[PDB]
RNA sequence: GGACCUGGCGGUGCUUCAUAUCCCUCUAGAGGAGCCUGUUCUGUAAUCGAUAAACCCCGAUCAACCUCACCACCUCUUGCUCAGCCUAUAUACCGCCAUCUUCAGCAAACCCUGAUGAAGGCUACAAAGUAAGCGCAAGUACCCACGUAAAGACGUUAGGUCAAGGUGUAGCCCAUGAGGUGGCAAGAAAUGGGCUACAUUUUCUACCCCAGAAACGAUAGCCCUUAUGAAAUAAGGGUCGAAGGUGGAUUUAG
């Protein structure tokens, strides 16, 4: 690390950036503060779920390659519900959504597991046991499981963004290759029920 | 190649394998003769060089003054032997170092006991050897004490028990500075040593430590048995305990108020009064008390009865 | 463990002078050169030729004073002035160490061909910087 | 001692003779005149401060050899002689006698500093306890004598400010007013100059952003402190720019826009853009390979 | 044999930790394919040295001849040398290093304790330890005081090199030394490390990231030409168009 301990980290938010945390605020007013990185920005496009994906994403240092291939999904992914909403109904069309980036965040979020298991050495034999998993830990495992899901090799020709459109439109309708493999998270921990008391922590 | 010479301090260090001889030479002494005017010869002007008789006479001088300087490191050194040659027990040490204080140590003379390598065991070396000796000194006038050194050179052990051994010495009262006021018994840890007061030219019949340790404490005339265990530590401990716990004539006397007088069978039935009380004379009489009750040696009532046959015991030695 | 100029510890009895004490990391960063040469700069040819004679002349004079340098030769070059700057020692006669002067003073500028000059600096004792 | 004396002759002597050879011959020749003397009469190219010639005078050379501590009488000098710890001891019995009878009437010294005062080895808790009971008597209602005593012990801070420096605004060109700063990251230099109006344009190397950045990442690089500070098309730019690569161009761009837009912008907000991050210059850059390695950090095949 | 001192060990207890290491974890690989390059084995008339960590693109920041010490054949005798030897011993060594070390100890000299034994020396509201010196630290190099470098003692492993050079001991001098000329570096197989891939975040072309199109992989083999060289290894083109479907156990690095 080329910074100090002393270099403190520097915060990006417009609404704090306005007006307890008095002495807070003379305090940081004191500190030393560290450069930001290139990724985070003061635009509120932004998502950070959107940059972590991108840059999970990322293959070798071209964000280049993974903006290009996130933002094709999305625009696939709007071009999709737009065709929705206008083969649709009357009513039909009330009910349909469009956003790309709320249909991204909602199929995360049913994409997340609430339950992992962690194999524990016993008696020589190994057990998988079922664990509370940390938020950090299940939004990672979600958006890991999407990606992987893309990079399947059972796709064969199919490009990125038509991959990831595809699987995201399943994943927001609660169908799909993840939410499958998040059942069976969910079901393997029910069959190890009882191997719980394994645990120490 | 004059390049791939090298320095001599280097060739030797890699030959002698210590680690795991140019001073016969004048400044410009060449083979070929050439005998100089800044170097050899002094600053006539004139440059010459010598001929095939003086080169041969010169250098057959000095190989002949090599062979006289392989004599002067091939001497025989004379080193006077204690109970033994290769024996380190009657070494005498020198006088003890002249004390920083302004201080000195002339008329002590040192002698070791015992020369023991010691060893212990270490995580990274393994055996690792430290001497262990012990050291007696004394003034053959009462002064006297021994100590150990330890170190990890001879040299620096014996310096230490010494240094150390002329702050921890002792007084030993002597009876006419010969022999010692009685006969003392006594067990120090698992060695007995038995020393019985001996009258003039008697001489020192004791163990040869006993008999380093009383020339350096000027007792002249003891006998001495040791047994049990023969411990050098515990031999010079346990004698050093019993001399400096001697009981003397005039402290008797003023212990028990009474004359404490002699009777040689030399001199005849003449009283020698050796020490009289220093405050008043009791005046009731020692009580005497028919069949003593006193723990006898058998050794001593096997010697007097003559049942003691030894082959090893009244033999001809030398003097002391 | 590095052995390259590294006299080791003995016991505390051991006289070592500055230069031998610094080991190579304090190469300039608190010894030094012994010898000033540019041919170790940037762009020029002669160097490998200027060592040669480098270590020529560290031989030569320590056989040529024997055992009366206390410590090694400072051979500075400037110009074609090549300079046998010394620390020698004060047990010799002074007429021995003038006349080892002149014979080195045209020996070396005979066999280099140039202008060399040595300038002896007499001391008392071998220094000692610690001793180790 | 006759050495320090002598000492001290012979440097009053030859710091005469040292303003002889140089021509300050008028008697008062100053110590950093005397640094300057020495430096160039023998250049120095030694990395170490110390490892360089020096004349001082012989007092800051040679250390504090402290005095005989008994005359020709033995009976040594101070009474707490036979703790052999004599300044420590009786500063601290003096403390706490102040304490006791400032009891009855009613930063910090660092221990190389207090070993220093005293000329005398300390440990590590004697040094703590001595601050502990100098804390007893401040926290105490002490007098003036005793605040002497506390502040002969307590030293200097020697605060530093965090406030960004603002550059001067240069009202040139015909009539303009404008900032020129500067920026670097990852070995690239960006000059920018930033006029107070103008709507918004960037002259990168003579092309606009849209020519010499085609990448959006670098676009939202430079839009940064603008959105930032609310004055997105309010002020216009135009930078030099050489080395590095795509983003470090861009990075450099970014901090000399900010460090340029720091005097048209007050200065709470130019505390809270630094606060944002964008003011501190980047000291990420590209490490060494190794000797034996298989890039900077990244080592070769098995080890173990 | 009894009892100890010190050290090492314990599938040794308690506590506190490791953080790129200890696990759960995170990213990219090895192990599977081809090629390059070391090594083992086989082979040859055909060097030597390294050989768990700490050998295995290692002496070599480098062998067509030379190098070269190997082999074959033929010659030379005060031989470039007040000869020589790359002969034997790294278990005689200097030299220069590996390793613990991604440690913090090694300690002269004293003093005390142990009935003056091997040995041991802790309590800051303090019970005997005091300490020069080396080492870490500190100071320096690079862009900061950060990080990375350098640095890391005593000793361990008779760890690596008599072949870098020097060299003790023992040997040769019709020889084991010296020179000339020509060959030695091949795979039924195996293994270590790299390089390139098995494509769709890919392939070719422009551009150097806003297009068109496709819908793959030899730096091998054979042929041509060129470079350098007395004498071809390298380079470009041509040709071809392998095996190969992201690799188990185990493992590496961050
Ligand atoms: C046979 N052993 C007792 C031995 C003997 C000698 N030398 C002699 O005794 C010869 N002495 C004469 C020449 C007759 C005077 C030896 O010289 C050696 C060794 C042992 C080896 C072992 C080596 C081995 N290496 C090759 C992998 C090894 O396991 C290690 C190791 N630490 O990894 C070694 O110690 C070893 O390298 C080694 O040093 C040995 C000898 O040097
Ligand atoms: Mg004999
Ligand atoms: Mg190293
Ligand atoms: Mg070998
Ligand atoms: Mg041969
Ligand atoms: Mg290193
Ligand atoms: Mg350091
Ligand atoms: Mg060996």
């Amino acid at each position: 690390s080329r910074y100090s301990p002393e270099f403190k980290d520097p915060l990006i938010d417009k609404e704090y950036y306005r007006k307890e945390e008095k002495y807070v605020r003379e305090l940081k007013k004191t500190q030393l503060i560290k450069a930001a990185p290139a990724g985070k920005t003061s635009s509120v496009f932004e998502d950070p779920v959107i940059s972590k994906f991108t840059n999970m994403m990322m293959i070798g240092g071209n964000k280049v390659l993974a903006r290009s291939l996130m933002i094709q999904t999305l625009e696939a992914v709007k071009r999709k519900q737009f065709e929705k909403y206008h083969a649709a109904s009357a009513e039909e069309q009330a009910t349909i959504e469009r956003n790309p980036y709320t249909i991204f965040h909602q199929a995360l979020k049913n994409c997340e597991p609430m339950i992992g298991l962690v194999p524990i050495l016993k008696g020589g034999r190994f057990y998988q046991v079922p664990v509370p998993l940390p938020d950090r830990r299940r939004r990672f495992l979600a958006m890991k499981w999407m990606i992987t899901e893309c990079r399947d090799k059972k796709h064969q020709r199919t490009l990125m963004p038509e991959k990831l459109s595809h699987k995201l439109l399943e994943a927001f309708h609660n169908q799909g290759p993840v939410i499958k493999r998040k059942h069976d998270l969910h079901k393997m921990a029910e069959a190890n029920r009882a191997l719980a008391h394994y645990r120490w922590w | 190649s004059f390049f791939t010479k090298l320095t001599a301090d280097e060739l030797w260090k890699g030959a002698l394998a210590e680690t795991g001889l140019n001073r016969g030479q004048i400044i410009g002494e060449g083979r070929y003769g050439f005998l100089w005017p800044g170097l050899n010869v002094p600053l006539v002007q004139t440059i010459a060089q010598r001929s095939k008789e003086e080169q041969e006479k010169v250098e057959a001088d000095m190989i002949q003054q090599r062979e006289e300087w392989d004599r002067k490191k091939k001497m025989k050194v004379k080193r006077e032997r204690g109970w033994s040659g290769n024996s380190w027990g009657g070494i005498s040490l020198g006088p003890p170092d002249p004390g920083p204080c302004g201080e000195t140590y002339e008329d002590f003379d040192t002698r070791i006991l015992e020369v023991r390598n010691v060893f212990t065991m270490t995580a990274k070396e393994g055996r690792k050897k430290s001497i262990r000796v012990l050291v007696a000194v004394g003034n053959g006038k009462g002064a006297a004490g021994f100590s150990i050194g330890k170190a990890t050179d001879r040299m620096d052990a014996f310096r230490k028990a010494k240094n150390r051994a002329v702050h921890h010495l002792h007084y030993i009262e002597r009876y006419e500075d010969h022999t010692i006021f009685h006969d003392i018994s006594l067990r120090f840890k698992r060695t007995h040593i038995k020393m019985k007061k001996q009258p003039k030219g008697y001489g020192l019949r004791c163990h040869r430590a006993i008999i380093t340790i009383c020339r350096l404490i000027g007792i002249k005339d003891m006998y001495a048995k040791v047994s049990g265990s023969i411990n050098m530590l515990s031999l010079t401990q346990g004698l050093f305990r019993g001399l400096s716990r001697q009981e003397t004539h005039q402290q008797l006397a003023d212990k028990k108020g009474l004359h404490v007088v002699e009777i040689r069978e030399e001199c005849g039935p003449l009283p020698i009064v050796v020490a009289s009380p220093r405050g008043p004379l009791r005046k009731d009489p020692e009580p005497e008390d028919e069949v003593p009750d006193v723990k006898l040696d058998w050794e001593d009532v096997k010697t007097a009865q003559g049942m003691k046959r030894s082959v090893w015991s009244n033999l001809k030695r030398a003097a002391t | 463990k590095n052995r390259a100029a590294r006299v080791r510890v003995s016991k505390g009895d051991k006289p070592v002078t500055y230069e031998e004490a610094h080991a190579p990391h304090y190469i300039a960063h608190r010894k030094g050169w012994l010898s000033l040469h540019t041919g170790n700069l940037d762009g020029e040819d002669h160097a490998a030729e200027r060592t040669v004679e480098d270590v020529f002349l560290r031989k030569f004079m320590w056989g040529t004073f024997p055992g009366c340098l206390a410590d090694q030769l400072v051979l500075k070059r400037r110009g074609n002035q090549l300079e046998i700057c010394a620390v020698v020692l004060r047990q010799l006669s002074p007429h021995k160490y003038y006349f080892l002067v002149g014979y080195s003073e045209t020996l070396l500028s005979y066999f280099y061909k140039c202008p060399v000059r040595l300038h002896l600096q007499t001391v008392p004792s071998k220094v000692v910087y610690k001793y180790l | 001692e006759d050495f320090i004396k002598k000492q001290i002759e012979e440097f009053n002597i030859g710091k005469r003779h040292l303003a002889n050879m140089m021509g300050e011959d008028p008697e008062t020749f100053t110590q950093e005149d005397i640094d300057r003397a020495i430096a160039y009469l023998f250049p120095s190219g030694l990395f170490e401060k110390r490892a360089r010639p020096v004349m001082k005078h012989p007092e800051q050379i040679f250390p504090r050899q402290r005095a005989i501590q008994w005359g020709e009488d033995g009976r040594p000098f101070h009474y707490l002689f036979y703790t052999g710890k004599q300044s420590y001891y009786s500063l601290m019995h003096d403390v706490y006698g102040m304490l006791l009878n400032l009891e009855k009437h009613q930063r910090w010294l660092i221990k190389e500093e207090l070993e220093e005062m005293l000329v005398e080895k300390l440990s590590d808790l004697d040094y703590m306890q001595f601050i502990r009971l100098l804390e007893k008597l401040l926290t105490s209602q002490c007098g003036a004598a005793e605040e002497e005593f506390v502040q002969r012990f307590r030293r200097s801070v020697t605060l530093e400010s965090k406030k960004q420096l603002i550059e001067p605004v240069q009202y040139d060109e015909q009539g303009m007013a404008f900032s020129k700063s500067e920026g670097k990251r990852k070995t690239a230099k960006a000059e920018a100059i930033v006029y107070k109006h103008g709507s918004g344009r960037i002259k990168v190397n003579g092309i606009d952003y849209q020519l010499y950045f085609p990448i959006t990442q670098d676009r939202e690089q430079l839009m940064f402190p603008f959105h930032f500070v609310d004055r997105l098309g309010k002020h216009d730019v135009t930078c030099t720019v050489s080395g590095g690569g795509r983003s470090a161009q861009a990075g450099a761009i970014r901090l000399a826009m900010a460090k340029a837009l720091c005097s048209f912008v007050t200065e709470d907000e130019v505390e809270w853009m630094r606060q944002a991050g964008l003011l501190t210059t980047d000291p990420r850059v590209r490490e060494r390979k190794k000797p034996g390695q298989e890039g900077a950090r990244r080592k070769f095949t098995w080890k173990k």
